[PDB]
């Protein structure tokens, strides 16, 4: 159904993750990355 | 700056060659009959140690690159807000680290460096 | 290496970073401490910072073995004498 | 030849400047150090302290 | 010396012989004893610490303009007696 | 062996007798040393714990 996919270890020079998914919307240190 | 020229009959490069008794420059392919007439004493150049200012490179399609940050800075000329902003992508070792900013909108490319 | 964590994939450290980062966190800085947790990032740089010590010693335990036996055999046969010499 | 002046020196090794350990030999508390994980995993890390004051060294670990 | 004997010490007569006495009988007792193996005492000193010197070896790598050598790669370079140092 | 790299051998076994106790009556099945957590830096396992 394209929600997921199978990437290598090439592939990953092209892409952009978000770590937490509550990283993508707009105790320890959790900084708020800027992309 | 010295540039190839070819022959117009088998496309191979013409060497230099001397007229004495006109005392002048000709291009001659030693492969055919042709030949032509030097414009310039200017035939070879050999630097040493270039002087090149840093190029961002290739610029085509470069907005669409999506591990390639961004900024807020302004465009000077359609005064736009939003660019892709990037290092000097020629990787010498002493090049400093001067920004490049692709514009958006109009492609334009700048510094952060304005030196007058 | 004694220097900060250098550039694996091209222009940036891990894919979570975008490309020509140069802030501390993004090249090997950890500001929590054992009592707090490390986040995913800082812990996988630690963990070179690791595996680095642990090979020093895996390896130059026989380096240093051989140089130690060297050693031992070259000077062997010296001793003081009733003549002090 | 100001510039190749100042280009004609070396580089500078400028240490991080603390004031807590004490020299053994000049006793100037302007004493630099450099600490490291090189120990074996097996022990905590390693520091050493050198007098920026008159050239001591010495291990800590 | 004599100002110091009479002014920092204040010793007598009795304390002047005793320490002299036990001065020259430590003395005596710390000449080395013939038969002594000094050959594998020496290789032992100088090569426990060898194998010690491999962890803090890196502590000049942490200066990147410092590329000098110095550790293991040193010491084996000095007993080889290379014709081709780094 | 616990699970943060910290094992041991067994050096003397006592009886419940010679064991410290605690005001309810409860008797440790096992007494380590405190010598081992600082260079080791095994804050998980006072985690744990």
């Amino acid at each position: 159904e394209g929600l997921v996919e199978y990437i290598d270890a090439e592939e990953e020079e092209s892409i952009l993750i978000a770590m937490q998914p509550e990283d993508l919307e707009p105790k320890r240190i959790r900084v708020s990355h800027h992309a | 700056m010295t540039t190839f020229r070819f022959c117009r009959d088998c496309n191979n490069m013409l060497y230099p060659r001397e007229d004495k008794e006109n005392n002048r420059l000709l291009f001659e392919c030693r492969t055919c009959s042709y030949v032509e007439e030097a414009g310039s004493p200017l035939v070879y150049r050999h630097e040493l140690i270039t002087n090149i200012g840093e190029t961002a490179g290739v610029v085509q399609d470069i907005g669409s690159d999506p591990t390639l940050p961004r900024s807020d800075r302004e465009c000077p000329k359609c005064h736009s807000r939003e660019n892709v902003f990037f290092q000097s992508q020629q990787r010498r070792k002493d090049t400093s680290m001067v920004l490049f900013f692709v514009c958006l909108s109009c492609s334009h490319i700048f510094t952060s460096d304005q030196k007058n | 290496e004694g220097k900060r964590i250098a550039f694996g994939f091209v222009d940036r450290t891990l894919p979570h970073f975008s490309k020509d980062d140069y802030s501390p966190e993004s090249k090997g800085f950890v500001e929590n401490s054992y009592l707090r947790g490390l986040t995913p990032q800082e812990f996988f740089f630690h963990a070179m910072g690791g595996r680095e010590g642990l090979i020093d010693t895996a390896v130059k335990t026989a380096e240093t073995g051989y140089i130690q036996r060297r050693l031992v055999k070259a000077l062997e046969d010296i001793m003081v004498h009733y003549d002090n010499t | 030849a100001k510039q190749n002046l100042y280009n004609a020196q070396g580089a500078t090794i400028e240490r991080s400047v603390t004031d807590r350990f004490t020299c053994g030999k000049c006793k100037e508390k302007k004493v630099s150090y450099y600490q490291l994980q090189t120990r074996s995993a097996d022990e905590p890390l390693t520091t050493f302290c050198t007098c920026e004051a008159c050239g001591n060294r010495w291990k800590f670990s | 010396a004599t100002r110091r004997v009479l002014q920092e010490y204040r010793l007598t007569k009795q304390a002047f012989d005793w320490v002299l006495s036990n001065i020259e009988a430590q003395f005596l007792r710390s000449v080395v004893h013939p038969g002594e193996m000094v050959g594998v005492l020496a290789a032992q000193s100088i090569g426990e610490p060898a194998t010690q010197m491999t962890l803090n070896t890196f502590h000049f790598a942490g200066v990147a303009s410092k590329k000098v050598t110095s550790g293991v790669p040193r010491l084996k370079e000095i007993l080889n007696v290379a014709k081709n140092m780094k | 062996a616990s699970r943060h790299g910290q094992k041991g051998t067994i050096g003397i076994t006592y009886r419940r007798e010679d064991m410290p106790f605690t005001a309810e009556g409860i008797v440790p099945d096992l007494i380590i040393n405190p010598h081992a957590i600082p260079s080791r830096m095994t804050v998980a396992h006072l985690i744990e714990c």
